RNA sequence: ACAGGUUUGG
RNA sequence: GCGGUCAUACGAUUAACCCAAAUUAAUAGAUCCACGGCGUAAAGAGUGUUUAAGAAAAAAAAUCACAAUAGAGUUAAAUUA
RNA sequence: GACCCAAACUGGGAUUAGAUACCCCACUAUGCCUAGCCCUAAACCCAAAUAGUUACAUAACAAAACUAUUCGCCAGAGUACUACUCGCAACUGCCUAAAACUCAAAGGACUUGGCGGUGCUUCACAUCCACCUAGAGGAGCCUGUUCUAUAAUCGAUAAACCCCGAUAGACCUUACCAACCCUUGCCAAUUCAGCCUAUAUACCGCCAUCUUCAGCAAACCCUAAAAAGGAACAAUAGUAAGCACAAUCAUAGCACAUAAAAACGUUAGGUCAAGGUGUAGCUUAUGGGUUGGAAAGAAAUGGGCUACAUUUUCUACAUAA
RNA sequence: CUGAUG
């Protein structure tokens, strides 16, 4: 894609190389904003439309107490929610995209809707994929399952220790008072 | 219509049923036609299991029924026959030893005899090419042969015949005449051969 | 409406010790063959309509399946494929899924160990199973169903299935199972009757085209056919009607060996004769063994004939000839 | 089109009661007679009588109590006394509905030779059974 | 020009 | 654009609006076209060269298989006297 | 000068109402060589030449949007590749090229329907053909229409009228006509009753047709704008209450079949004469009563019954006379 | 093959 150009290290014999410096330097902000966003009571969504780790992000965001959405995203899911969920819905408030693209290797439909709905959105972007609307991109690959799974069990131990952070300040906060 | 497409036709003959063990492709037919629950139609009150009835007779009378007097068209069938009959063993009698072991008296073999006689070979489709129609030479079906042997037949026997003379009386004399290969019915079997002669060349205009 | 129906659960208590006070029965035992049987009564409504007619049932079988509350008072939702839409389906498919791949898991384990402990338990076509339709699992899921993920969940079960079955997964499997009524059209035989010092007496019932008949035969006299006190010659005088007659008799070549009396009425003479062919084919049914009355049902003698002459409609003239329809 | 005793469907805003919504053709299949009698049974006479005395009845009642009618009146006729069942909206007050009520089961009485009873059901609103 | 009406089922 | 049977558009009445010793109609004016466009709406002229005239605002280049063109000679397939 | 072959024109032959066209045959100018003219093309790749850039940025479609130096053109449409000039071996020619007059439009692109004697797949189950049976159009009669004829109703009058309103006309019915009578004239009252007077192109009530077609549609959501559209199941923006379809119900058991049902709309379809009616018209009359007549067929036509026989006719009779 | 118009 040709805003993968300023993301990339080079091109080895066909194949682009993505720098990893920057790809850490970009995954510490998403961490960190994953983590914030877990400790201030924030819903949290992992959205990846691809048939191969779905079962994985399943099991990573019950594991997580967070939610997920493996499957075919409705249309007016997050912009026609008071009438797809029900009366009043509370809108997640983190989307983290373990796969950009969908089956059809076009950008998501949440990808846009989060930008409509003013949702902050955490993206792992490969070299063919778009990301002029998440907020906070992570260049990397999300085509090895071992890269999947290093991904998943990030946000795993982030969400985790946020969330143990959280009990353990309002359990200060039972004894400052 | 009254019946569902999950009836299926009955079975008629006796001896189908009467001795299964004898042959072991029939068996596993038979074993699992009522397993699936298969229903079956009524036996219709025309065919039945009597050795005496044919299903040709059968549709030959139901071509000569008019309206719905079935006894009437039984009644002209069996004095058919019978006219039949006597009219070969009038013959039978007047003939010399020789000629005896030669000529038929049984009547359903004379009738199966003169319809297999009269039934044509091929028939002539109407097609329309160029905005005329061209009579193009078909290979007919079975049933359809059977159908034209009988209804030229019947249609000869209705019309042709004078007013004092009978239908069977007509008829016997007819059979006879298609059994000999001599009647009307005969030429016109012909005519239709030599109009799809003459018009063999047209067979091109057929795509099936 | 989750306060609503818990009212109206009680009401329906109220109602049902009512009705029970004033139908005199003990309230104890008092069920819903009682309640409908009350109802019928009291409030005896003549409609043809099943479900127009006043019932009174528990409010559970009133009222549809209501969804559960989705979200806590902090609006954080409870189930973790809530944003899914379907989050009973993609649950149970997500289970499905997790178990297939822990049999799968354990499956290569044990191949590895070289052990074959499991049979092949697919197989229950001599208990009736079948699989769930999508009412049935639309009634499970509370959630509406569509038609491409209930075949998927089929196609994904028949996956689970086909694989080396455990313990747990049995019994999960089987949930989604359903017993199929007999796939038997064997008719009930009537057993001989002797009545009035007479040996092989039996009777059958025959109908077609609004001509009903009752045929009595009796095993062990010879050949002969008494109707409406007239022999059959005579009432029959048409040979179709009479090779009607013979045609169940020589069936089972029982022509010389059975007499036999019927009561024929209603219809004309081919409808009569059908009628006690009918009638004679299955009152021949108790002195044949059970291989040859099967025979007679495939060759056409046990069944009815359903052939009943059409009601003419308005505007045509017998029921399918149309007026003479003029263009212009 | 059939339009025998059928309220056409509107935008999807109308009220309609359990009677209206249903067609002619579901009369004793899903919804029932406004009216029970004798005379129209195979062997009885007198039924001419019935349905003009029935049809005074209903353009009579419609003009006793205006505005204030639900729906139509059930009209049970048994044993030489009728007996006329209404579904009435509380828009007046029980001080006019006992004076129309015992006014109409005299004026009815007097003006058939027969006894006659009148009973009343209010209702808060008209009943609605389909879309509203 | 601070512009407006007017082509067409639109 | 309105008038063929409820015309706020015709004629009259009531009422209302805007001007006002002025108000309308007609004709002249002032103003108004393009520092915009040229594939499909009007517009890239059938082609090349040159004169007049104009821009040279930073550096580079010129030329290669194949059916350009004009003459002279020849014919493999088909067809025909 | 050449001329194998093709072919304007032409002459025959087909088709057609006509065919001085498409189709077939023959043949000429011509296409061919030399020399001299003519200088026109959808001469279009409808995109000018020269050096560039991929910055800002999609009217629509199409070949993506643009810079700097230039040249040639463009001022609503028709008139008009026109008239009049100049020039040209062109003299039915080319180039350049207006005006009077008429209109408020002329145009380019697109969306949705409708249509297609366009391509391609799947179909027709009494339906198109291949095929079956019984009829109409021929005769007499019954009956309904169109016409002539009387003083003598009306409406329907393509599918969706024509034994239709009418499951029904000697008086009444009957609203038609000619003669005669009454005018607060059915009701408790009413400067009031009553009108079968006009308008079905104002209606309600009831129906016909597409139609056993499945679509109509409130509330939302999306589209680099939106006229409108909204789908990919290994799923790409769609959720959808409701009305239809379906299911159920009825033809006293199932199944089938039949019946019933069939939404929103099209035909300003039928009905002021079932009944009430908005508007416009009558009131000693377009209102209300009595008597008597409402023919007739020169003719055409629709639907039925009877037959035109031998599978017929008559008699007794269930069908063997 | 052919086959016009409103
Ligand atoms: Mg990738
Ligand atoms: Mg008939
Ligand atoms: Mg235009
Ligand atoms: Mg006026
Ligand atoms: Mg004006
Ligand atoms: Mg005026
Ligand atoms: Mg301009
Ligand atoms: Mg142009
Ligand atoms: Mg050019
Ligand atoms: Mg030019
Ligand atoms: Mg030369
Ligand atoms: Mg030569
Ligand atoms: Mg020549
Ligand atoms: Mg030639
Ligand atoms: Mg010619
Ligand atoms: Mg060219
Ligand atoms: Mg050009
Ligand atoms: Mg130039
Ligand atoms: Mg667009
Ligand atoms: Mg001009
Ligand atoms: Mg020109
Ligand atoms: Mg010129
Ligand atoms: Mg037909
Ligand atoms: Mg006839
Ligand atoms: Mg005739
Ligand atoms: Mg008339
Ligand atoms: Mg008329
Ligand atoms: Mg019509
Ligand atoms: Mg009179
Ligand atoms: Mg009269
Ligand atoms: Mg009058
Ligand atoms: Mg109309
Ligand atoms: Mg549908
Ligand atoms: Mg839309
Ligand atoms: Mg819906
Ligand atoms: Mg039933
Ligand atoms: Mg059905
Ligand atoms: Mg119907
Ligand atoms: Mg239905
Ligand atoms: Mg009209
Ligand atoms: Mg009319
Ligand atoms: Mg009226
Ligand atoms: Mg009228
Ligand atoms: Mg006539
Ligand atoms: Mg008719």
């Amino acid at each position: 894609h040709r805003f993968m150009e300023p993301y990339l290290f080079g091109s080895r014999l066909g194949q682009d190389i993505i720098d990893l410096e920057q790809t850490a330097a970009h995954l510490q902000l998403a961490l960190n904003f994953t983590a914030h966003v877990a400790y201030r009571e924030g819903i949290i969504l992992f959205v990846s439309r691809h048939r191969q780790f779905a079962h994985l992000i399943e099991t990573t965001a019950r594991d997580c107490g967070e939610y997920a959405h493996t499957r075919y995203f409705k249309g007016g899911l997050l912009t026609n929610a008071p009438l797809l969920l029900g009366p009043g819905v509370r809108l997640p408030d983190l989307i983290i995209f373990l796969h950009t693209l969908n089956n059809v290797f076009e950008p998501h439909v949440a990808v846009r809707d989060a930008a409509k709905m003013n949702i902050p959105t955490v993206g792992i972007v490969d070299t063919n994929c778009n990301p002029a609307l998440i907020t906070y991109p992570v260049p990397g690959n999300d085509d090895s399952p071992p890269a999947v799974r290093l991904f998943c069990r990030l946000f795993q131990v982030a969400i985790s220790r946020a969330k143990e952070k959280r009990r353990q300040v309002e359990a200060l906060y039972r004894l400052q008072g | 219509s009254r019946y569902g497409p999950e009836y299926k036709d009955p079975q008629i003959d006796k001896e189908y049923y009467r001795k299964p063990l004898a042959e072991q492709t029939e068996e596993e037919k038979y074993e699992r036609d009522f397993k699936k629950t298969q229903l079956i139609k009524a036996a219709p009150a025309t065919k039945t299991s009597s050795v005496f009835e044919d299903p040709v007779i059968s549709k030959f009378t139901n071509m000569m029924m008019k309206g719905g007097n079935k006894v009437l068209a039984r009644s002209l069938m069996t004095q058919t026959l019978e006219a039949v009959k006597r009219k070969q063993f009038a013959k039978y009698h007047a003939a010399s030893a020789e000629e005896q072991a030669t000529i038929e008296r049984n009547p359903y073999t004379i009738f199966h005899q003169a319809l297999k006689n009269c039934e044509p070979v091929i028939g002539l489709v109407p097609i329309l090419k160029g905005g005329h129609f061209y009579q193009v030479p078909v290979p007919l079906a079975d049933r359809r042969r059977r159908f034209l042997a009988m209804k030229w037949m019947i249609a000869e026997c209705r019309e042709k015949k004078h007013r004092r003379v009978l239908m069977p009386e007509k008829l016997s004399q007819e059979l006879l005449e298609a059994f000999h290969n001599q009647g009307p019915v005969i030429k016109r079997k012909h005519d239709m051969h030599k109009m799809a002669e003459a018009n063999r060349a047209l067979a091109h205009y057929r795509w099936w | 409406t989750v306060d609503f129906i818990k009212k109206q659960i009680e009401e329906f208590n109220i109602g049902k010790r009512h009705l029970a006070n004033m139908m005199g029965e003990d309230p104890e035992t008092f069920t819903q063959e009682d309640i409908d049987r009350a109802i019928a009564y009291l409030f005896p409504s003549g409609l043809f309509e099943k479900r127009a007619r006043p019932i009174m049932k528990h409010p559970e079988e009133i009222f549809p399946k209501q969804r559960a509350i989705q979200w806590g008072e902090d609006g954080r939702p409870f189930h973790f494929l809530f944003y899914t839409g379907k989050q009973s389906y993609y649950s149970l498919m997500h289970d499905t899924y997790g178990k297939l791949l822990d049999v799968e898991k354990h499956h290569n384990q044990l191949r590895a160990k070289d052990l074959l402990a499991e049979k092949t338990k697919i197989l229950k076509d001599p208990i009736g199973s079948r699989w769930l339709i999508k009412e049935e699992l639309e009634e499970m899921l509370v959630e509406k169903l569509s038609d491409q993920d209930y075949a998927q969940f089929i196609r994904l079960l028949e996956r689970l299935s086909a694989l080396p079955c455990g313990a747990t997964e049995e019994d999960f499997v089987n949930r989604f199972r359903r017993s199929i009524p007999i796939q038997s059209k064997k008719q009930l035989i009537e057993p001989l009757q002797y009545d009035e010092q007479g040996m092989a007496f039996s009777r059958g019932e025959g109908k077609r085209k609004t001509a009903k008949a009752e045929v009595v035969v009796y095993g062990q006299g010879s050949g002969r056919i008494d109707v409406n006190g007239v022999d059959y010659l005579l009432y029959f005088p048409v040979t179709q009607d009479r090779e009607q007659l013979m045609f169940p008799l020589h069936f089972l070549d029982r022509l010389g060996k059975h007499d036999m009396t019927c009561a024929v009425s209603g219809g004309g003479r081919s409808a009569q004769a059908g009628a006690v062919r009918l009638a004679m084919a299955r009152a021949l049914c108790s002195f044949v063994t059970e291989d040859e009355v099967e025979w007679m049902r495939q060759a056409g003698l046990l069944t009815a004939d359903p052939r009943v002459r059409e009601r003419k409609k308005p505007g045509q003239e017998g029921a399918r000839r149309k007026f003479t329809w003029k263009k212009r | 089109k059939n339009r025998a005793a059928r309220v056409r469907v509107s935008k999807g805003d109308k009220p309609v009661t359990y009677e209206e919504a249903h067609a002619p053709h579901y009369i004793a299949h899903r919804k029932g007679w406004l009216s029970l009698h004798t005379g129209n049974l195979d062997g009885e006479d007198h039924a001419a009588e019935r349905t003009v005395e029935d049809v005074f009845l209903r353009k009579f009642m419609l003009g006793t109590f205006p505005g204030c009618l639900a729906d139509q009146l059930v009209l049970k006729r048994r044993a030489n006394q009728l007996e006329i069942c209404a579904l009435v909206l509380r828009q007046l007050p029980p001080h006019k509905f006992y004076f129309l009520v015992g006014y109409s089961e005299t004026l009815l009485s007097h003006f058939y030779k027969c006894p006659v009873h009148l009973h009343l059901q209010t209702v808060p609103s008209k009943v609605v059974y389909k879309y509203i």
